Parts: structure tokens; C-alpha cells; sequence
């Protein structure tokens, strides 16, 4: 019946920086026993697609492997896991995790974002393949690639008319190399409108461009 | 130390469906088990718990009575038998070793976890993707769109998996259809495109589907 409450939900700090993720319990998890009194609570990393991983367990012990950098503190009800200096392979949610009462409960988990050198985004543009106009239907996909930070604007235009409401985005995670973003876009339209119109255009805007990239094409040529 | 959980997929409400897993590189026989699982988008919630002998089981409020948690120590194999199956079941499942020493009750340290298996419940048909081109026109970007697939996911290589660098598998995005969408996108230099072909090997298992989509380029 003890709830766990992470804070931040994300943070972004820079290479080599220190990232501080807070965890408090609802009750205390501090247990007293014949021998020294211990703190009943872990700490785990997760990293998108892979297996969890044990940090620190005792509130403040390592794990065999776990490097130093990682601490963890605290002690009752409020604790604290210290990134001493981040690296890009540190990137990923991690959770608190008391075992003092019976269900054991984890924490919400807070995002560990690398902040890295701004970069601007590669756009590319895709028309609806062949395949897929016979098919019926027509989706056209704009791609945003290799950017930092993650946030961009993309904005369709058809015939030089605005779009809204009929596209969809989806971002990847931040790279486990150069901890950069990529961003899919995609129009989707109907076969038929699609043949009425002739030029599709995506216009970008991040903090990395100077002024808005566009991509564009025209459908019958 | 290994775990590997297998099994696991799309279920109707109400029906039933059995999660196994696989573990080696610890004296299995002697260790506490537990299932923790993972809705999407929330935190970590542990399911079961169960002892060396199975004697001694445990569960989560949540499940008891439906979930029933089962070891084989002769193939190192660790079960959880899920019935009576809900929307709100759906979530990866992880296989964890508890950090207790043989023969002493459990931890609840979850010293090593497996990769986790998804388990879908939905009364929505299944139904696989279609796979088209994302055609290319001193680095050029490939791709190939998987439009219309339920229930999640559909895992993406290029060239059989010979090809890695540059990939990038966006996460699905759900349409209005209530079906799903995806598209996955690799970048390469510009003057291979003539000479070297891309192919994208989609694969859904739920439907059943595997598909290997060669990308043309567009010359003019």
C-alpha cells in the first residue's frame, strides 16, 4: 500500500553534468531489527526495448558493475539518485522501488535526457508510392532526421493551403550515439483528393535552422 | 544470467493465455521467481512471486484469483498462467530473479530482469500490415511504410539485417481506424542507390506476416 512519487518526470543535462532524480514513499521504509537499521528501497535503469537493470538497492548500495558515478542517498521517506557525471549511455528512465512492506511498489520513473549540441534537422519528402495509389488510399511522410532538441514544427501545405488535423507525427527515442532525435510526419489523404492537387510541401522550423526548410514535390511529374 | 520470456500475444477478453520463461546463468532450482509487468505508458507493478519449491506463492492483488504463477526447475523454466483476461492486463511482461540467497524469503530485490513479453487484450480483429515503399529521388534516405496492422508490433531490419547503421524505426502511431501505423527509414550514400538494393523485412507475427519489400529509386 505504499506509493512512490518521482521528480522530476524528465530532466536534460548536459555531458559530464550531474542529474538528480528525487523519490519519496508515502510511508517510511526505514525497518529497525537486531542489527543496523537499513532503508528498504532500490533504484533501476531502463533503457527503451532492453532489460532492467538493479543500481542501487539499500538505498545507497551498488550493485556489482554499477559505476560510481551513480549514488544513491536518503533515508525514511525522501531519497535521491545522483548521476555524478552524465553520459549518453545513461540515457534512459529509471524508477524507484520500495520492498519494506508487501505489495512491493515502484515510482512513476523519471526521463534522463542527454542535452547535447543543438542540430538541425535533414528533411526529406516521400509522395504516396504507386503501389499505394492503386491500393486506394495516399499517405505522404516527411522526415525529420538527426536533430537536437527534440522539439519542431512541421506544417503541411497543399497547393500552398495550410493542413491540419489530418497528419500524425511519431518521434524516435534520443540516439544511444549521438543522442539525437528523428521525426516522421505523415499527410494522410484520399486517392482521389490527392489526384486533384498538385504540389505537397513540408515546412520545417527548429531552433538549429535559421529560417524554415521546405520540401516539397509536384504529384504528376 | 539470462532470462527470456516467450509466449505472449493478442487475447479476447475473458479467454486465457500462458507466458513462459527461459532462464540460465544462475542455480535457477533454488532461486525466487517473480512476473513484474509494464502498462504503457505507466510505472512497473509486480504480478507474482513464487518459491523455490513452489510451496510458497504470491500475488498482486490486482490479479489474484485469475493469475496463477508455476515453475519447472527441471528445464529452469518459469510459468504464469493468465485467465479471465481484461483490457487493463494489457502490458509487457518481465521475467525478474529475486536477490534472496537460497532457502530465505524473498527480497523483493529484483536483481535480473528478462527483455519482457507484450500481451494485448482486445476484442479487435487482428489484421497485418501493408508494406510500401518509401522511395528514394551525398546521402540519400530510404524507407518503407506499414500502414494498417492491429494488434502491436511489427519489428523492422534492412537487408536481412546486414544493414543498421542509419536506421530508424519510428514508434506506431495509433489512426483514427483504430488501426496502427509505422514507418521505418534508412539513410545511405547517395551512390549506392544504382548498384545496391534495399530491401525492408517487415514482420508481424500476430497476423502471421512477413514481408520483404525491395525499395527502387526514382531516377529522372
Amino acid at each position: 500500500d505504499i506509493v512512490m512519487t518521482q521528480s522530476p518526470e524528465s530532466l536534460a543535462v548536459s555531458l559530464g553534468e550531474r542529474a538528480t532524480i528525487n523519490c519519496k514513499s508515502s510511508q517510511s521504509v526505514l525497518y529497525s531489527s537486531r542489527s543496523d537499521n537499513k532503508d528498504y528501497l532500490a533504484w533501476y535503469q531502463q533503457k527503451p526495448g532492453q532489460s532492467p537493470k538493479l543500481l542501487i538497492y539499500w538505498a545507497s548500495t551498488r550493485e556489482s558493475g554499477v559505476p560510481e558515478r551513480f549514488t544513491g542517498s536518503g533515508s525514511g521517506t525522501d531519497f535521491t539518485l545522483s548521476i555524478s557525471s552524465l553520459q549518453a549511455e545513461d540515457v534512459a528512465v529509471y524508477y524507484c522501488q520500495q520492498y519494506y512492506s508487501s505489495p512491493p511498489t515502484f515510482g512513476g520513473g523519471t526521463k534522463v535526457e542527454l542535452k547535447r549540441t543543438v542540430a538541425a534537422p535533414s528533411v526529406f519528402i516521400f509522395p504516396p508510392s504507386d503501389e499505394q495509389l492503386k491500393s486506394g488510399t495516399a499517405s505522404v511522410v516527411c522526415l525529420l532526421n538527426n536533430f537536437y532538441p527534440r522539439e519542431a514544427k512541421v506544417q503541411w501545405k497543399v497547393d500552398n493551403a495550410l493542413q491540419s488535423g489530418n497528419s500524425q507525427e511519431s518521434v524516435t527515442e534520443q540516439d544511444s550515439k549521438d543522442s539525437t532525435y528523428s521525426l516522421s510526419s505523415t499527410l494522410t489523404l484520399s486517392k482521389a483528393d490527392y489526384e486533384k492537387h498538385k504540389v505537397y510541401a513540408c515546412e520545417v522550423t527548429h531552433q538549429g535552422l535559421s529560417s524554415p526548410v521546405t520540401k516539397s514535390f509536384n504529384r504528376g511529374e | 544470467v539470462q532470462l527470456v520470456e516467450s509466449g505472449g500475444g493478442v487475447v479476447h477478453p475473458g479467454r486465457s493465455l500462458r507466458l513462459s520463461c527461459a532462464a540460465s546463468g544462475f542455480t535457477f532450482g533454488t532461486s525466487i521467481m517473480h512476473w513484474v509487468r509494464q502498462a504503457p505508458g505507466k510505472g512497473m507493478q509486480w504480478v507474482a512471486q513464487i518459491s523455490h519449491d513452489e510451496s510458497r506463492k504470491f500475488y498482486s492483488d490486482s490479479v489474484k484469483g485469475r493469475f496463477t504463477v508455476s515453475r519447472d526447475n527441471s528445464k529452469n523454466t518459469l510459468f504464469l498462467e493468465m485467465s479471465s483476461l481484461r483490457i487493463e492486463d494489457t502490458a509487457v511482461y518481465y521475467c525478474a530473479k529475486d536477490l534472496s540467497p537460497p532457502y530465505s524469503y524473498a527480497w523483493d530485490i529484483f536483481q535480473y530482469w528478462g527483455q519482457g513479453s507484450l500481451v494485448t487484450v482486445s476484442g479487435a480483429s487482428t489484421k497485418g500490415p501493408s508494406v510500401f515503399p518509401l522511395a528514394p529521388s551525398g546521402t540519400a534516405a530510404l524507407g518503407c511504410l506499414v500502414k494498417d496492422y492491429f494488434p502491436e508490433p511489427v519489428t523492422v531490419s534492412w537487408n536481412s539485417g546486414a544493414l543498421t547503421s542509419g536506421v530508424h524505426t519510428f514508434p506506431a502511431v495509433l489512426q483514427s481506424s483504430g488501426l496502427y501505423s509505422l514507418s521505418s527509414v534508412v539513410t545511405v550514400p547517395s551512390s549506392s542507390l544504382g548498384t545496391q538494393t534495399y530491401i525492408c523485412n517487415v514482420n508481424h507475427k500476430p497476423s502471421n506476416t512477413k514481408v520483404d519489400k525491395r525499395v527502387e529509386p526514382k531516377s529522372c
